[PDB]
RNA sequence: ACCAUAGUAGGCCUAAAAGCAGCCAUCAAUUGAGAAAGCGUUAAAGCUCAACAAAUUCACCAACAUAAUCCCAAAAACUAAU
C-alpha cells in the first residue's frame, strides 16, 4: 500500500475488484483491494472511485482498472500472488500516464 | 493548509501571541476569528477558557469548532483553588466528591471527543478522575460535612505551604 | 510451476495466472524418517559443486537460488547448496540455466578461462602481488570450507588454501 | 496477534544513597616513600579476590591481567555516571584506589645509577575480577549496553556480565572440560611429567593448566 | 564515502551491501552516512 | 453441526424442505381442520 | 522432530473464546464485513453512524477466532476470514439499515454473514434488506 | 474568576443532587488507590491491558540505547 | 511489511516548555496506541518507534592501511596413509 502511494495514483479514473468471497483462491485479490483501498492512496486523488463488487456465484475473482491513457488494465487474479498484482499496477500504471 | 488547537478564554480573543504567530503564519485573518469566536463565546458568561479546533483552509479561509472547556479549569474551580499542585501527590492542592466530577462530567459529554464515543457517563468520570490525579486535586466518597471541617483546615495548610513556598521563593530568587 | 502470463489487446492488458505441471518426488526415499531433502535421500556430506544433477533441482530457470521455506532444506544444506550452485555456474556448467540476452550473444569477449572451484567472485579478487616467504605466506581460497564435512575417500583432508 | 508475558519485577532492589561512584585519588593520602620491586606475578594468572557479586546484579569482568591507572578510574567514573538513571541504578567499585608505585627514569638515562623515581600508581588486576558493581531495578541489556563501552577501553579484555552470565559461561566451562573427546589434557600430561615436559614449562604451569599464559588468558582452552 | 574498521548505521535509512569484496554502507538521505570497510 | 452453505443468484432454485413439508400437512388436511388452522393462526397473530 | 511440546491457554485466549461465545449467541446478526483502512475520523464517524441505529461493531484475531469457529456450527464461514476482517454485531437487527451505510462507501465490501440462523452472501443481504 | 466554596457556598453555587437520584458506578470507582498487577485477577480483561501497558514500559526503558 | 484517533496545552517554574529545557505524578476512552522510546518546533505542527489488527525461513557477538634494488621454489582441493 505504501508502494502504491509513492506513486502518485492520480492519473486513474475508475478502480473496480471483482471478487467472491466463499472461494479459497480469493485471498490474494482482497489483498489487493486492502492496499489500493489505504488512506494515502485513496487520498493521493479525489476523482478516482474504488467499487468492490462481491457476489457468491461467479466464481473467478478479476481487477479491473481505467486509466486517463484511455488504457484499461485488466488482472485476473486466479492463480497470480498480492504483490505480482501490486507489481504489474505499478509498473503499468504509472510508466504509462 | 491543516487544523489548530488553540484553547482560549470566553470574552478574551486578542490580534496577538498565540493567534498572531499561529493564524498569523496560515495567512488567516485574525480579526474575522476574534468576531466570530467572541460572538459564539460572549453567550458564555461563566468565564470558561474552551479548547478549540480552527480548520484552516487552503484559500486561507476558516472554519471554527467549539468544544468543552478545558477538565483543569473545571476541576480548579470545583476545589475552589487557583493553580495545581507544584509537586502533584506529593502534596495535596484541593478537594472535591463524586458530586463535583459528575456534573463535570455529563458537562464534558457533550465535548467533540466524547460526543462520537458512545461510553457511559461512569468512563467519562473515570477520565475527569484520572485528571484529577495529576492536577493534584483528591477526590472522597462521601466528604460534605468533613468537606467543610477539611476546608477551614485543608485551605489553612495550603495558605501556610504557599507562603512558605513563595518565601522559599523569596530566598531562592536571592540565592540565584 | 505456475506461468503468469501478459496480453496487450486494443488498448486492454490481461495479466492471468496459469499452472502447469510439477514433477513429483520420486517415489521411494532410503530415510524415510528423514527430515530434510538432501538427508531423507543420504546425500549429506556426499554431493559436491561437481553434481549438477542435484544442484539444478534447487534453483530457477534464471539461474539463482530458490528460497529455503520452498526447497524444505535443512539451514546448514541450504547453505552448502548455494555455494555449490555458485560454483558451478562460476565452473561453467549449467549453461542453459543463464537468462537469454538476444544482443548480448553477439559481442564476443576474450574466450572464457576455464576455472572450476572458485570460491569468490571474478571480479572482486585484487591480485597478490606480494606473495610472502615461507614463513608469512600469501595462500589462495580453493573451493569452500563449507564443504569440508564431505566425505574423505583418501583420509587425508581437502586442501582449501593454495 | 502475540500473546504477552509477565514482565519482570523489581520490588526487592533497595537503591543506597550516593548511587554514582565515588571519586578516586590520584595518589594515596600516605604515598610510599620506600620503592618497591614490581611483582608482575600479582598480575599473572587467575584472580582470587573480587571473584564473586556482593549486592549488585551486573558488573564488568576482567578476561586478561592488567594494571589499571588513575586515567582508566576517571574513565569509568564519568562514562558510568552520566550513563545512569541515579534513581533506578547504583554502582560500585570492586577495585582498590592505586595503591602500587611505579618508577621511572628521565629518558635519557643510561642503564644503572640507582632506581628511578615513582612516576604514578596503579592497580593490579588479575583475570576474572569484578572491575565495577552495577545494581538496580534496571534489565540486564541497558547496562550491558553502556557497560561494554567501558569494558572496551579498559587496558585488559573484559566483558560485561550479569548473575546468569557469568554462571552461564562458568557450567559451560566446566561442561566442555567434561565432554572432552581427547585424553590428552594439559593437566594430565604436565602432572605426570610426560616427555619429560616439565622442562620447558614453568612451575606455575601446574595449578594455570595451560588456561593462562603470562598476563593473557584464553578461556577457550579447557 | 569514509574508510572505516567498524561499520555501523547513522540512522534508520541506512542500508548495508557487500560489493567489491567488502562490506558498504550506503545512505540515501543523508549521503554523509556512507561508509567503506577496510 | 453445522448450518447452511448458502447458493446465490446465478443459480438458485431451491426451496427448503420445511416450506414443502408445511405445504403438504397443509394440503393433506380436511376444511375442518383448515378452519381450525385458520382461527388457531388468528389467535396468535 | 522432538517429541511435543504442548503450548497452554493464557488468559487472553480464554476471555476471548468466552467473549465470541457470548457474540455468537446475543447478537442475531452477525455480518462479515472485510476491514478496510480508513481514516480514523471517518472509523469513528462509521461507528457513530453505527450507534445511531444501536448496531454495534467488534473487531477479533483470526488466530482465536478461526479455530472456534471451525469447532463451531458456523464452520462454513471459515473462507470469509482469511484476509483482514470486521465483525458487524447487530442485536435486534434491520439489515436495510446496515446496508446503508455500507452503500455510503463504495469500498468497503460487506462478503458474508448469518442474520437469524440463515447463513447469506451479500445478495442475501439485499434480499433480507427490501423485505 | 475565583469562588471560595463553603457548605453554603458550595450548595450555594452548585445544584447538588440528593443521594438517592446518584448512579450506582460513582460509588465503586476507586478514589485514590491505582490498582496493581498482582491484585487483578488473570481471567479479567483489565489485567492484561495494565499487563500490555508493563510491557510498553519495559520495551520503552529497553530503547534508551537508540543510536538512530 | 502494516498502521496511528481520546480526556489533554496533565500539574508546575520560565518569554514560551503543547509526548519530548527541567521537577512531580504516570492515571484514564476505545479490540487496540507510553501523560512518550527516538528525530523535529521559538511553543506547536510534523516524521518514526513500541499497540491492535496482518502475518509469519532464519537472524546474540563477531569485520582493522602501509616502505624504501626485484614477487619470491614450482605447483596441487581425493585411486585407499598409524
Ligand atoms: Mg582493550
Ligand atoms: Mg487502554
Ligand atoms: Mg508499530
Ligand atoms: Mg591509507
Ligand atoms: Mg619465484
Ligand atoms: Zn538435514
Ligand atoms: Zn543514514
Amino acid at each position: 500500500a505504501a508502494a502504491l502511494a509513492r506513486l502518485g495514483l492520480r492519473a486513474v479514473k475508475q478502480v473496480r475488484v471483482q471478487f467472491c468471497p466463499f472461494e479459497k483462491n480469493v485471498e490474494s485479490t482482497r489483498t489487493f483491494l486492502q492496499a489500493v483501498s489505504s488512506e494515502k492512496v485513496r487520498c493521493t486523488n479525489l476523482n478516482c472511485s474504488v467499487i468492490a463488487d462481491v457476489r457468491h456465484d461467479g466464481s473467478e475473482p478479476c481487477v479491473d482498472v481505467l486509466f486517463g491513457d484511455g488504457h484499461r488494465l485488466i488482472m485476473r487474479g486466479a492463480h497470480l500472488t498480492a504483490q505480482e498484482m501490486l507489481t504489474a499496477f505499478a509498473s503499468h500504471i504509472q510508466a504509462r500516464g | 493548509s491543516g487544523m489548530i488547537r488553540a484553547i482560549v478564554r470566553a470574552g478574551q480573543a486578542r490580534p496577538g501571541p498565540p493567534l498572531g504567530p499561529i493564524l498569523g503564519q496560515r495567512g488567516v485573518s485574525i480579526n474575522q476569528f476574534c468576531k466570530e469566536f467572541n460572538e459564539k463565546t460572549k453567550d458564555i458568561k461563566e468565564g470558561i477558557p474552551l479548547p478549540t479546533k480552527i480548520f484552516v483552509k487552503p484559500d486561507r479561509t476558516f472554519e471554527i469548532k467549539i468544544g468543552q472547556p478545558t477538565v483543569s479549569y473545571f476541576l480548579k474551580a470545583a476545589a475552589g483553588i487557583e493553580k495545581g499542585a507544584r509537586h502533584t501527590g506529593k502534596e495535596v492542592a484541593g478537594l472535591v466528591t463524586l458530586k463535583h466530577v459528575y456534573e463535570i462530567a455529563r458537562v464534558k459529554a457533550q465535548d467533540d471527543a466524547f460526543a462520537l464515543q458512545d461510553v457511559p457517563l461512569s468512563s467519562v468520570v473515570r477520565s475527569i478522575i484520572g485528571s484529577a490525579r495529576s492536577l493534584g486535586i483528591r477526590v472522597v466518597k462521601d466528604l460534605s460535612s468533613e468537606e467543610l471541617a477539611a476546608f477551614q483546615k485543608e485551605r489553612a495548610l495550603f495558605l501556610a505551604a504557599q507562603r512558605e513556598a513563595d518565601l522559599a521563593a523569596q530566598a531562592e530568587a536571592a540565592k540565584k | 510451476f505456475r506461468e503468469v502470463v501478459e496480453i496487450l489487446d486494443g488498448k486492454t492488458t490481461i495479466i492471468e495466472g496459469r499452472i502447469t505441471e510439477t514433477p513429483q518426488e520420486s517415489p521411494n526415499p532410503p530415510n524415510p524418517t528423514g527430515q530434510c531433502p538432501i538427508c531423507r535421500w543420504n546425500l549429506k556430506h556426499k554431493y559436491n559443486y561437481e553434481d549438477v544433477l542435484l544442484l539444478s533441482q534447487f534453483i530457477r530457470p534464471h539461474g539463482g537460488m530458490l528460497p529455503r521455506r520452498i526447497t524444505g532444506l535443512c539451514q546448514e544444506e541450504h547453505l552448502k547448496i548455494e555455494e555449490c550452485v555458485k560454483m558451478a555456474h562460476r565452473a561453467g556448467l549449467l549453461p542453459n540455466h543463464r537468462p537469454k540476452l538476444p544482443e548480448g550473444f553477439v559481442p564476443k569477449s576474450k574466450p572464457r578461462l576455464n576455472r572450476y572451484l572458485t570460491r569468490w567472485s571474478p571480479r572482486s579478487v585484487k591480485p597478490i602481488y606480494n606473495k610472502g616467504h615461507r614463513w608469512n605466506k600469501v595462500r589462495m581460497p580453493v573451493g569452500s570450507p563449507l564443504l569440508k564435512d564431505n566425505v574423505s575417500y583418501s583420509g587425508r583432508p581437502l586442501l582449501l588454501y593454495h | 496477534f502475540k500473546t504477552l508475558l509477565p514482565v519482570p519485577t523489581f520490588e526487592d532492589v533497595a537503591i543506597p544513597e550516593k548511587p554514582k561512584l565515588r571519586f578516586v585519588e590520584r595518589v594515596p593520602l600516605v604515598p610510599k616513600v620506600r620503592r618497591e620491586r614490581k611483582n608482575l606475578s600479582d598480575i599473572r594468572g587467575p584472580s582470587t579476590e573480587a571473584t564473586e557479586f556482593t549486592e549488585g546484579r551486573f558488573a564488568i569482568l576482567a578476561l586478561g591481567g592488567g594494571y589499571l591507572h588513575w586515567g582508566h578510574f576517571e574513565m569509568m567514573r564519568l562514562t558510568i555516571n552520566r550513563s545512569m538513571d541515579p534513581k533506578n541504578m547504583f554502582a560500585l567499585w570492586r577495585v582498590p584506589a592505586p595503591f602500587k608505585p611505579i618508577t621511572r627514569k628521565g629518558m635519557g638515562q643510561r642503564m644503572g645509577g640507582g632506581k628511578g623515581a615513582i612516576d604514578h600508581y596503579v592497580t593490579p588486576v588479575k583475570a576474572g575480577r569484578l572491575i565495577v558493581e552495577m545494581g538496580g531495578r534496571c534489565e540486564f541489556k541497558e547496562v550491558q549496553g553502556f557497560l561494554d563501552l567501558v569494558a572496551h577501553k579498559l587496558p585488559f579484555p573484559a566483558k560485561a556480565v550479569s548473575r546468569e552470565t557469568l554462571e552461564k559461561m562458568r557450567k559451560d566451562q566446566e561442561e566442555r572440560e567434561r565432554n572432552n573427546q581427547n585424553p590428552w589434557t594439559f593437566e594430565r600430561i604436565a602432572t605426570a611429567n610426560m616427555l619429560g615436559i616439565r622442562k620447558v614449562l614453568s612451575p606455575y604451569d601446574l595449578t594455570h593448566k595451560g588456561r593462562y599464559w603470562g598476563k593473557f588468558y584464553t578461556p577457550e582452552r579447557v | 564515502f569514509k574508510t572505516k574498521g567498524v561499520l555501523k548505521k547513522r540512522c534508520r535509512d541506512c542500508y548495508l551491501v557487500k560489493r567489491r569484496g567488502r562490506w558498504f554502507i550506503y545512505c540515501k538521505t543523508n549521503p554523509k552516512h556512507k561508509q567503506r570497510q577496510m | 453441526e453445522a448450518l447452511a452453505g448458502a447458493p446465490l443468484d446465478n443459480a438458485p432454485k431451491e426451496y427448503p424442505p420445511k416450506i414443502q413439508q408445511l405445504v403438504q400437512d397443509i394440503a393433506s388436511l380436511t376444511l375442518l381442520e383448515i378452519s381450525d388452522l385458520n382461527e388457531l393462526l388468528k389467535k396468535t397473530l | 522432530p522432538p517429541p511435543t511440546p504442548p503450548q497452554e491457554e493464557t488468559g487472553l485466549v480464554r476471555l476471548l473464546r468466552r467473549e465470541i461465545a457470548a457474540v455468537f449467541r446475543d447478537n442475531r446478526m452477525i455480518a462479515v464485513c472485510q476491514h478496510v483502512a480508513l481514516s480514523a475520523e471517518d472509523k469513528l464517524l462509521l461507528r457513530h453512524q453505527l450507534r445511531k441505529h444501536k448496531i454495534l461493531m467488534k473487531i477479533f484475531p483470526n488466530q482465536v477466532l478461526k479455530p472456534f469457529l471451525e469447532e463451531s456450527k458456523y464452520q462454513n464461514l471459515l473462507p470469509l476470514f482469511v484476509g483482514h476482517n470486521l465483525l458487524l454485531v447487530s442485536e435486534e437487527p434491520k439489515v436495510k439499515e446496515m446496508v446503508r451505510i455500507l452503500k455510503g462507501i463504495p469500498f468497503l465490501p460487506l462478503l458474508g454473514g448469518c442474520i437469524d440462523d440463515t447463513i447469506l452472501s451479500r445478495q442475501g443481504f439485499i434480499n433480507y434488506s427490501k423485505l | 474568576h475565583a469562588m471560595g466554596v463553603n457548605i453554603y457556598k458550595e450548595g450555594q453555587d452548585v445544584v447538588l443532587k440528593p443521594d438517592s437520584e446518584y448512579p450506582e458506578w460513582l460509588f465503586e470507582m476507586n478514589v485514590g488507590p491505582p490498582k496493581k498487577l498482582e491484585e487483578l485477577d488473570p481471567e479479567t480483561r483489565e489485567y492484561w491491558r495494565l499487563l500490555r501497558k508493563h510491557n510498553i514500559w519495559r520495551h520503552n526503558r529497553l530503547s534508551k540505547n537508540r543510536k538512530f
